[PDB]
């Protein structure tokens, strides 16, 4: 058992009710091309083409053999491209239920399958993109293995869903996915969770680890840092509970399981709750008549690390399990910086808000101030639980000293690991993009 | 790049440079001694009230303005009279005569003293018209003369004649004097009762009265020897009972 | 007086003792013995060298030759060699060309490695087939107002085992040449007369080496064709001395003798199926002709191909017959030419402007997937930069843009 | 006991070779951008100084001092050239060691590795030893302390410059000008020992 | 011809202190007085010129192992003979030189130019290079000395141009101009001005 | 309204306007009066409420009790000394010859021996306010000049530097000297390095060091700490060095200086340093809010106590400074002011929790050492802080290298 003591449980309004209900009927899905790290697509379809479920849409130039397949059966209606012809989404309009089928195995045959057969089935089905490698958070090359696969059976993000409610419906699929992963790994499988009970695999090399504390107690970066530190020559893989259920369903039935149970929540949602949806569902149709009037921002994922869902990007991400909606803070206040903040949240104690314990805030998308230099009053140390030097690592990230940042521990990090650091910066910096730039430089350098 | 070539070129260059350096160093030694004698005589005479402005007039100004005389420096008696050009440090090289590890060791940090000290009473015609006496101590090599006014010892101005060289031309804080442009006139730090004292005051008073040494700003460091090299003026070791013999009689 | 003797003798003794100590320390702090540069772990090819100098000099004197674009100046970065055993650190003059990923494998610039101890290398590509030849000039007829076609007769009727896109370094002795020796025809002279370029001259006092690309493809046995442009001083400063080596090459006539170095090169085609697009301009027609002729006449590949060439005017076009024949005979190959500055007597009716503008506004703008093709480039640096920028704006990735220029 | 600790502390802090006497400034300002190389330069300077000072002490006391060899024979004018010859031989052996064992430190020094000979700190230490008339043990302690103080100053400057990776210096001031200003600020920082009579 | 070009280049284009780093210690030390700055400038110029000449005369015979010994023997002999002759005859200025004979030997410009130019050039061009480096060094020395002496004592070359409150004027001297931090700041700002008027000397972003 | 005004004259300061060079000043004024009204664009779509404006406004508000007590104390000390020296007609002639005194008497106050707290604070204000105004204007000139030339935007930090510099000078400092000091501190120590958040030295203590070493007679001695005409008097740190605890006596009133007097602030000195009580009340608020570092403050206290107790244990026969205890070291000089408001500068301190302890311990040790064993300076807080500003990055280096070794051992 590991207890995290440095962190922040963000008190934003509109937490969902942990009861599952069916969602709005969805007529369009898409695969967003900019959310895959180090990916350059080779198109296999074009507008007007009719596809089937698990039919390949495009491949990767930089990762030979990786296939990105269609969540549902329908017709390709849009291929969205932006500046310098960068792929933004391949939108499919649902029609029919044709699909591509695979092999099905019994429940007890999964733990002893061949690793190459497992890899072949995953790559062909397109479920191989559920994995991500630390460092660099990329899809694993189809000719590589790892000694550790980390399963994320917990969720500490603001307004996140409870994995227990979802897993308890699909215990057999979860356990089958765990068996498949145990046969797939060369070392062990780490199931990182809370203190509640989950369905358990009987394989000796599948081990459940319990983490306590506030956010980020539920991040794969924290789990790797505490159980299997990653470096250039030690690489770990990550996957979450919904994708493990999908793996189990695929190997038990021979069909791609594209269902999702996401959380619809936010300060401007009338009835926050959990809704059943489909992979890459259209968010403008998912949130149709679910929110209060006004100008709002719909976010695919958390507010700490999510993707703004507007225009061609208004679809559910591959690695996102919630939708966050909140208002737009474009108001201007007279001497607003000097007011006593009874309704203002801060990790410091310069406002009256912290004296009301349990208070819940109707947060918006405001930047409470302007961009400035770094004056280190010691806020990053309150939110970084890892064994690193936050201020110094952030200053190398800002200055662009990639060689020094690698020594200081950048290879262990993802954009979601610096979300609270971006949160509590008085200089209004944004460290996820700086970390991504440094990691891109390290990758390209060799 | 071979041993023979290396050794030959090294030896040749060493000989060629060393012979020139030795010639230019020791072959001028007598001339350097004459230069030192001139810059001692003229330097002391210019404040002695006689305008001995170099070899253009030294031939008619030296030995026609002063006469040699030397004393014990501890009993107030003459023992011989060769002190026309005499330095006490040159005669103190014989061990540590009369000992210098006594209470005044602060000024006597050199721990070396001849049994005879230099004196200069400007007694060309055997009359004591003016008096000058040297100080000589460690702490930035403080070794100086003083003339002061008629009240205790002499007359007019001294400016603390420097013997040969000041440590720096102005690099750092060190005021033994403002070079030769001293603010001195009728200075007074001695006592007629064997009890003088001196500290860091300056500030307007020294232009006539007393206490004209600062020596630095912010350290009091490389002038501490200068400001402490007059605490030795309690007599006995310093020209004996001379400073109660000032303007008294006899030697006067 | 005796003080002088004492000073001299004591100084000399002290200095001699110091120098003797220095020599004693050096005796045990330098190896002073010879070393062996083993190559691919072979008992032969092992080179015994005096422990000093740069690795390139020892390699050249030992009979193993590598790229010398800068000629040992270390500003080229083309002499990369794989070092396995101890060879020291990687000098900062190398970090500008070798990245860390291949710096781990041992790739180093031979211009900077000084041989101090024994070490092991790994020569790549089996370059041991490089050999010097004393060639014979066959013809030197002009092809453009500033470009000439040169044919080389290899001695003893040999044939270079070269790949399309390879290059050779020509070397010349000391000489002094006048531009009056040139034999440009009158219909090309209509510009040389008005610029009075015959008065120019160049001289050579010590031998030099310059690398040139070859315009022939492997089924052209026994000969080596080159396209050479005269290195005239820039028009803004006519007084500047002209290009020595280009002046030398422009002066030779049939029956003369010249010496080449050997077959090198890295600008080779890719072994995929995808579409092929070739972009050449001015004097860059040599590697393009090599590549297209190798692809079509020898390989008989069915890949889709396209060649876009940009000449200054109708006066500067050449190999038109060969490319027209290839385009007519092959349905896969299609040819286009764009004149930057057409003139009234040219009476041109085709595309004008820059070749990259023509290519974009005719072919790549309406293309289904411009990022799936392979682009090969050779020409002026301004055209290279403009075409690279245009291709980058279309989402084309770097590993699909193959570029060979005139010296990196 | 107390005498030698007083001497060591004085040399390191009260009379600092770099930020109190201001000697060694050329290489102090040039080679102080990385702590990794500044540490090696400091160690090399420590070795050179602590070996050169006592050797010159012996040479002065046994050869060049007046009346040290023969009565009346004074050789006190060979002082500078003898001292610089000893320092140059030591630096020659040091270069021989460095070119073989530490190529990364041979580089990033380049033209300054021979100029360790004309580092003003070494010659100033030897001249101060002659002036103060230390003994052999005091010479060893004084040389070691002076080298340690110079290393401390150069490593402090290297750390400051490494921290300045986040600064935004005007283009005409980056490098030498800002290094001069930084050293002038460090001198003001070190001015707090000025009045100590240790 | 090339003579004026070569003597005037190191003044502003290849300045020993402003573009190289050589002579900084003496530049900090002797710039509280214009007379001392002038004397030091002349001494360094003369010594560097003669040392370059004498080193270049025998550049083909110096072994690599004893090169520093040979160079410093020549330089030290030159400086010592200069000091001896100055003491013998020019006693007046030799007294205000005094403790400064030592820094001339260990001045970085002398041996740096001997290493970089004298060992691969001709005698007369080496002499010209020494004179040019002396001029470049003196430019910085006298520019700093002007400001330091003026603002610290109201005097130039000893002649009083700003009357002092101590003697009955209107000016209060700045006591930081008599300390080395002021020399540091002045040299930094002069480097700023030089690299602003000649932007080709700006160092690359690192 | 002001809002419609600020949105009406906005075009003049965009490119193409009649005032396109004063855009920095317009933006500064606009964002002072109203919040920017911007939104997040990349990630962490919600942000914290804190910013540099609040960070510096709290620190500026934290020194108000100290500033007001300093004004009152300066006035009262000057009045007491003047009535000690002069009386009757000579007092009238002295008052008529000084504009501070006759303006205090003209604004309704009194300068006699029975003056009140209002008159004392008015007299102290006549000394404090001109210095603060000069400092702010002269420093703002350089800040705005650098921002306009280099196309940055003016930022807070000078808001704190100005008041901290104006609160640590003697009440009798010349205004031209104040202008020179603020110029040096702003330009040399901070602006050439990039501005706020990009220097390594303390700007407020860098101009004070310039004044200290350039014009010593106006910032040291006996004639500068009480603003009375012709009054000479030593202060408590300069009296202990001479005679110990028996030498602490207020000459103007004939009363001994007690520990309660030193703690409350009834002593001469720099304007804002005197009241340890007020400084502690001010510093507690910003330590609670999370702006100042309790690690740094605790380190300073630890070092001070350790060295000041070692000196007491060793003892001396000639130095009366060897027997001053820690509770006396605390309530004299600028120790409390420095430890609470200058040692806690985030940019000049260490960036590591382990390094902050060493930073504070070094500051305290150096302050006590300069106080005791250095006879030139009676106080050493400014020099101690400027000395630790050079070695903070070395503590950071040591901590980081230990962390990197731990990381390489695969346990961190
Ligand atoms: C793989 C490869 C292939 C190549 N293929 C070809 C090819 O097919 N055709 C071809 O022509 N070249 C080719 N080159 C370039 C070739 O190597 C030579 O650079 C070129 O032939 C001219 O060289 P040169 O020595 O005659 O002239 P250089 O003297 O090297 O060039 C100097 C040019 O600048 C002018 N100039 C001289 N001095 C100055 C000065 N001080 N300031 C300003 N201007 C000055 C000269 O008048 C002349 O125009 C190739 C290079 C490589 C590496
Ligand atoms: C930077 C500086 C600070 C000084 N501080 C004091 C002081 O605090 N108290 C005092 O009485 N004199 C002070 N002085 C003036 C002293 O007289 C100073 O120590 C003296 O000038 C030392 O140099 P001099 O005695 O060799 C200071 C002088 C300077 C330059
Ligand atoms: C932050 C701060 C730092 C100070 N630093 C010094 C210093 O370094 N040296 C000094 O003489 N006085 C310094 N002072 C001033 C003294 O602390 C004190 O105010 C003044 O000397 C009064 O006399 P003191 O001897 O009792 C400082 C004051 C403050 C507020
Ligand atoms: S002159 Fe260069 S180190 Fe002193
Ligand atoms: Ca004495």
């Amino acid at each position: 058992m590991i207890t995290i003591k440095k962190g922040l449980d963000l008190p934003i309004a509109g937490t969902p009710s942990q009861v599952i209900s069916d969602g709005k009927a969805i007529k369009k899905v898409a695969l967003l091309g900019e959310e895959y790290v180090g990916m350059r697509p080779t198109m296999h379809v074009r507008v007007g083409d009719e596809v089937k479920k698990a039919q390949i849409l495009f491949e990767d130039k930089k990762n030979p053999g990786v296939k990105f397949t269609s969540p549902v059966s329908g017709k390709v209606v849009e291929i969205n491209r932006g500046a310098k012809r960068v792929l933004q989404s391949v939108v499919i309009e649902v029609a029919g239920d044709d699909q591509v089928t695979f092999d099905k195995f019994e429940a007890n045959q999964l733990a002893s399958l061949n690793r190459d057969a497992i890899k072949t089935q995953l790559v062909e089905s397109g479920l191989w993109t559920a994995f991500r490698t630390r460092p660099f958070s990329k899809v694993p090359a189809i000719d590589s293995t790892s000694e550790a696969i980390f399963v994320t059976a917990m969720d500490t993000n603001p307004l996140a869903a409870e994995p227990t409610v979802v897993i308890n419906e699909q215990s057999e699929a979860f356990v089958a996915g765990l068996d498949v992963l145990s046969a797939l790994t060369t070392g062990k499988v780490y199931v990182c969770k809370k203190g509640t009970s989950l369905p358990r695999s009987q394989q000796p090399n599948v081990e459940e680890h319990v983490f306590d504390g506030p956010h980020p107690a539920g991040l794969a970066g924290t789990h790797m840092h505490f159980l299997y530190p990653v470096s250039a020559d030690h690489v770990a893989w990550s996957i979450n509970y919904q994708d493990v259920i999908a793996v189990g369903q695929l190997f038990l039935t021979g069909e791609l399981y594209t269902q999702r149970v996401v959380s619809l929540a936010g300060p401007v949602v009338n009835k926050p709750r959990l809704v059943r949806t489909v992979m890459g569902a259209s968010l403008e149709q998912l949130v149709d008549s679910e929110i209060m009037p006004g100008e709002v921002r719909i976010i695919s994922g958390s507010v700490l690390s999510g993707t703004k869902a507007t225009g061609p990007h208004a679809y559910l991400g591959r690695y996102h399990l919630q939708v966050s909606v909140l208002r737009e803070g474009r108001d201007k206040e007279l001497f607003g910086w000097a007011m006593p903040g009874k309704n203002k949240f801060s990790v410091t104690r310069s406002f009256l808000g912290h004296l009301f314990k349990g208070q819940v805030y109707n947060m918006t998308t405001t930047t409470n101030g302007s961009d400035r230099s770094m004056v280190p009053i010691g806020n990053y140390e309150k939110v970084m639980p890892l064994d690193m030097e936050p201020t110094l690592l952030l200053r190398d990230l800002c200055a662009g000293d990639s060689d020094s940042a690698v020594r200081l521990g950048a290879l262990e990090l993802d954009e979601e690991d610096l979300a609270l650091c971006t949160f509590v910066c008085p200089g209004k910096y944004e460290y996820g993009q700086l970390l991504r730039e440094c990691l891109d430089k390290i990758e390209k350098e060799g | 790049d071979s041993i023979k070539k290396t050794l030959f070129v090294v030896i040749a260059l060493s000989l060629v440079c060393s012979i020139i350096v030795s010639a230019a160093a020791v072959g001028l030694r007598d001339k350097q001694k004459e230069n030192a004698a001139l810059d001692k005589q003229s330097k002391i005479l210019q404040v002695a009230g006689i305008e001995a402005k170099g070899s253009k007039q030294i031939v008619e100004l030296f030995n026609k303005s002063i006469e040699p005389r030397l004393v014990d420096f501890n009993t107030g008696d003459f023992v011989e009279g060769d002190a026309a050009n005499y330095d006490q440090r040159k005669a103190a090289k014989e061990a540590s005569e009369s000992i210098k590890l006594t209470a005044e060791q602060d000024k006597a940090k050199i721990q070396r003293r001849a049994n005879v000290g230099v004196v200069y009473l400007v007694k060309d015609g055997d009359k004591t018209s003016k008096v000058i006496l040297p100080v000589h101590g460690n702490g930035l090599w403080s070794m100086m003369y003083a003339f002061v006014a008629v009240e205790t010892d002499g007359n007019t101005v001294s400016g603390l004649t420097y013997y040969e060289q000041g440590e720096t031309p102005g690099l750092g804080g060190e005021v033994e004097n403002p070079a030769w442009r001293a603010q001195w006139v009728g200075k007074k730090l001695f006592d007629e009762n064997h009890k003088p004292a001196i500290k860091i005051v300056k500030g307007g008073a020294p232009q006539g009265s007393e206490h004209g040494v600062d020596g630095l700003s912010g350290a009091t460091l490389t002038s501490n020897g200068v400001q402490n090299t007059f605490d030795f003026w309690l007599g006995d070791m310093g020209f004996g009972p001379f400073l109660t013999k000032v303007r008294d009689g006899g030697l006067n | 007086m005796s003080t002088i003797i004492f000073g001299v003798v004591m100084f000399t003794l002290i200095i001699l003792a110091l120098v003797l100590v220095i020599l004693f320390a050096k005796s045990k702090l330098v190896p002073t013995g010879d070393i062996t540069i083993s190559i691919n772990g072979d008992p032969e090819k092992a080179i015994v060298t005096q422990p000093g100098g740069k690795l390139l000099t020892a390699l050249a004197g030992a009979g193993v030759f590598v790229s010398s674009a800068c000629g040992g100046g270390g500003s080229c970065g083309q002499c990369r060699v794989k070092i396995k055993s101890g060879g020291g650190d990687i000098l900062p003059t190398e970090l500008d060309h070798i990245s860390k990923g291949e710096a781990r494998e041992g790739e180093r610039l031979a211009c900077q490695v000084a041989v101090k101890a024994d070490m092991d290398l790994e020569l790549p590509e089996e370059i041991f087939g490089v050999k010097k030849w004393e060639c014979t000039v066959i013809s030197n007829d002009n092809k453009a107002t500033f470009i000439k076609e040169l044919k080389l007769a290899i001695p003893d009727g040999e044939s270079v085992p070269f790949r399309a896109g390879g290059y050779i370094q020509i070397e010349a002795p000391a000489h002094h040449v006048k531009y009056a020796d040139f034999d440009v025809p009158e219909k090309y002279r209509g510009d040389w007369d008005k610029f009075n370029l015959f008065r120019y001259e160049s001289k050579v006092d010590e031998p030099i080496i310059r690398a040139y690309s070859m315009a022939n493809y492997p089924e052209e046995f026994g000969i080596i064709m080159l396209n050479v442009r005269i290195a005239t001083p820039p028009p803004n400063n006519p007084n500047v001395p002209p290009g020595q080596m280009s002046s030398y090459i422009w002066s030779l006539k049939a029956g003369d003798k010249c010496t080449i170095s050997g077959p090198f090169g890295e600008f080779f085609a890719k072994d995929t199926d995808a579409e092929m697009v070739f972009i050449g301009g001015g004097a860059g027609m040599a590697p393009m002709r090599s590549h297209i002729f190798d692809q079509l006449k020898r390989l008989k590949s069915k890949r889709k191909m396209s060649y876009w060439y940009g000449a200054r005017s109708k006066r500067e076009m050449f190999y038109v017959e060969d490319f027209d024949g290839l385009a007519a005979e092959n349905d896969n190959f299609v040819w286009h030419c764009a004149l930057s500055d057409p003139q009234p007597e040219d009476n041109w009716t085709g595309y004008t402007g820059f070749i990259h503008n023509v290519l974009y506004e005719n072919y790549l703008k309406d293309h289904e997937a411009p990022e799936d093709c392979e682009y090969y480039m050779c020409g002026p640096p301004m055209m290279n930069a403009a075409v690279i920028n245009m291709l980058k704006n279309l989402g084309v990735e770097e590993e699909n843009i193959l570029l060979d220029d005139f010296g990196g | 006991m107390e005498h030698y600790i007083s001497l060591l502390v004085k040399s390191i802090f009260i009379e600092n070779m770099a930020l109190s006497f201001f000697l060694g400034m050329c290489t102090f300002l040039a080679v102080s951008k990385k702590v990794k190389t500044s540490f090696g330069l400091g160690i090399a300077v420590i070795v050179v100084l602590t070996i050169s000072v006592p050797v010159n002490n012996l040479v002065y006391n046994l050869v060049l001092k007046p009346d040290a060899l023969v009565e009346g024979v004074d050789l006190s004018f060979l002082n500078f050239i003898t001292f610089i010859g000893v320092i140059a031989a030591l630096v020659q052996i040091l270069e021989m060691i460095l070119d073989r064992f530490f190529p990364p430190l041979y580089n990033a020094l380049g033209i300054f590795l021979p100029l360790i000979t004309v580092n003003c700190a070494i010659f100033g230490g030897v001249s101060f030893m002659v002036q103060r008339d230390y003994s052999f043990a005091e010479s060893v302690v004084y040389g070691f302390g002076s080298g340690v103080g110079w290393m401390l100053a150069i490593v402090a400057l290297a750390g400051i410059r490494e921290k300045m990776k986040y600064s935004d210096v005007p283009p005409g001031l980056r490098g030498l000008g800002i290094t001069f200003i930084t050293a002038g600020l460090m001198a003001l920082g070190f001015m707090s020992f000025s009045g100590v009579q240790l | 011809k090339e003579l004026k070009k070569s003597v005037l280049a190191p003044v502003l284009d290849n300045n020993p202190i402003a573009l190289q780093v050589l002579g900084v210690c003496s530049a900090l030390a002797v710039t509280t007085k214009l007379e001392t700055a002038f004397v030091m400038t002349l001494a360094v110029m003369f010594v560097t010129a003669l040392s370059n000449f004498f080193v270049s005369l025998i550049r083909n015979h110096i072994p690599n192992s004893v090169r520093i010994i040979v160079q410093m023997a020549i330089i030290a002999s030159l400086v010592i003979v200069v000091d001896q002759i100055l003491k013998a005859y020019l006693y007046d200025i030799s007294k205000q030189l005094s403790v400064f004979v030592g820094l001339i030997i260990t001045n970085c410009i002398v041996m740096g130019r001997a290493e970089a130019f004298a060992m691969k050039s001709e005698p007369i061009p080496s002499f010209i290079d020494g004179i040019g480096n002396g001029l470049g060094y003196g430019f910085v020395l006298m520019t700093v000395g002007f400001f330091r002496e003026l603002l610290g004592s109201g005097k130039l070359f000893g002649l009083e141009v700003l009357p002092l409150i101590s003697n009955g004027g209107w000016y209060q001297p700045n006591g930081l101009m008599l300390l080395a931090p002021s020399a540091f700041f002045l040299i930094g700002f002069m480097i700023w001005a030089i690299r602003t008027f000649k932007p080709e000397q700006v160092e690359a972003k690192e | 309204g002001l809002k419609k005004f600020l949105e009406d004259i906005e075009h003049h300061f965009e490119p193409g306007g009649k005032h396109e060079k004063w855009f920095a000043l317009y933006e500064a004024a606009a964002t002072l009066f109203y919040t920017p009204g911007l939104v997040t664009k990349r990630s962490s779509h919600v942000r914290d409420s804190v910013d540099l404006k609040r960070i510096m406004i709290m620190v500026w508000l934290a020194v108000f009790p100290a500033m007001f007590w300093g004004m009152y104390n300066a006035g009262g000390q000057a009045i007491a000394a003047l009535n000690h020296l002069y009386s009757g007609d000579q007092l009238a002639a002295i008052v008529a010859g000084n504009w501070h005194y006759w303006l205090t008497e003209m604004l309704g106050g009194t300068m006699s021996s029975d003056a009140g707290w209002g008159s004392k604070m008015l007299l102290g204000a006549t000394y404090f306010l001109p210095i603060y105004a000069t400092v702010f204007i002269v420093g703002a000139f350089w800040e705005v000049l650098f921002c306009m030339v280099r196309k940055h935007e003016v930022n807070e930090g000078f808001f704190v530097t100005s008041i901290l510099f104006a609160l640590i000078v003697p009440p009798t400092l010349p205004l031209w000297q104040a202008a020179l000091g603020i110029t040096f501190g702003v330009v040399v120590a901070k602006e050439v390095f990039g501005g706020t958040g990009r220097n390594f030295l303390n700007p407020a203590l860098a101009g004070r060091a310039f004044l200290f070493f350039a014009y010593p007679a106006q910032i040291s001695g006996d004639l500068v700490w009480t603003a009375a005409d012709g009054y000479s008097g030593a202060t408590a740190l300069s009296q202990w060095a001479q005679g110990g605890a028996g030498a602490l006596i207020n000459n103007a009133t004939g009363q001994t200086i007690t520990w309660m007097d030193a703690f409350i602030g009834n002593i001469p000195g720099s304007i804002g340093e005197v009241s340890t009580l007020a400084l502690m009340i001010g510093a507690a608020f910003i330590v609670y809010m999370g702006i100042a570092s309790w690690r740094i403050i605790g380190g300073v206290m630890i070092g001070m106590i350790l060295l000041s107790t070692l000196f007491n244990v060793i003892g001396s026969d000639t130095n009366a400074m060897f027997n001053m205890p820690w509770h006396w070291h605390l309530v004299l000089g600028g120790f409390a002011f420095g430890m609470f408001f200058m040692a806690t500068d985030p940019v000049s301190a260490s960036f590591t929790n382990s390094g902050k302890w060493a930073y504070g311990i070094l500051i305290g040790v150096m302050c006590v050492l300069i106080r005791v064993v250095n006879p030139a300076y009676p106080e050493g807080m400014m020099l101690a802080i400027l000395f630790a500003n050079l070695f903070a990055p070395l503590f950071d280096h040591v901590v980081v290298e230990r962390n990197i070794k731990r990381r390489l051992a695969r346990y961190g």
